């Protein structure tokens, strides 16, 4: 389950709005059994 | 194995170093798990299959 995406999610959420954008840092929030594609790199044809 | 699993909590004195499954002994024969629903959230159990399940996912991430 994506407990812990949850609480990174929203931590960045709450006091990182200020820090992220002032170094221009994309950041990927993934979980193993939801974002399964994103991490064995294996996307649909689509 | 059962028997040598031991545990520490303090019994209105001092430290205690009594055993679990005080039941289990050299005469047993049986012992059983009781559940209401099942035995996977009983926590001796889910522990090991969650830890099992990720280190398993893990494993496969850096086999690719």
């Amino acid at each position: 389950s994506p407990t812990l995406a949850g609480m990174a999610q929203r931590t960045l959420k709450n006091k990182y709005e200020s820090y992220d954008a002032a170094l221009s840092l994309h950041r990927e929030i993934l979980c193993y059994s939801k974002d399964a594609k994103e991490i064995y790199y294996t996307p649909d044809p689509s | 194995n059962y028997s040598a699993m031991i545990f520490e909590t303090i019994v209105d004195g001092k430290l205690k170093t009594e055993k679990i499954f005080k039941e289990i002994n050299e005469h047993s024969t049986s012992y059983t798990f009781r559940s209401e629903k099942g035995l996977l959230s009983a926590t001796q159990f889910t522990q090991p299959a969650l830890t099992l399940m990720e280190k398993a996912a893990f494993e496969d991430l850096k086999s690719k």
